[PDB]
């Protein structure tokens, strides 16, 4: 995983074992608000017209 | 026309002409040309600044 997507995601466990449930979830939904909800295994450099 | 040797001879043409010849020429060119170009090449701000 990138660096910043590892400090989100650690962030959200902290917050998960300090059990702030609501200040949790919102870290996560804004992580899937930074960072979409799929991450890209494949593309194909390519040009179309 | 007219003629005589007794009383009657004479002369006479009354010609005519009327002619009126118009012309209407009417010419209406219109041209309108449109064309729009886009590029894009997009940026985003990294998750983690500050
Ligand atoms: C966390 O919150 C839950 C629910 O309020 C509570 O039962 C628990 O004792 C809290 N602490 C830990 C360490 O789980």
């Amino acid at each position: 995983l990138s660096l910043g997507f590892t400090k989100a995601l650690m962030d959200i466990c902290d917050q998960l074992e300090k059990n702030q449930t609501k200040m949790a979830t919102y870290l996560a939904e804004l992580l899937i608000l930074n960072y979409g909800t799929h991450v890209i295994t494949s593309v194909d450099a390519g040009a179309a017209l | 026309t007219e003629l005589a040797l007794f009383s009657r001879v004479n002369g006479k043409f009354s010609t005519e002409f009327q002619r009126m010849k118009t012309l209407q020429v009417k010419d209406q060119a219109v041209t309108t040309r449109v064309q729009v170009r886009n590029r894009i090449y997009t940026v985003k701000t990294t998750p983690t600044s500050e």
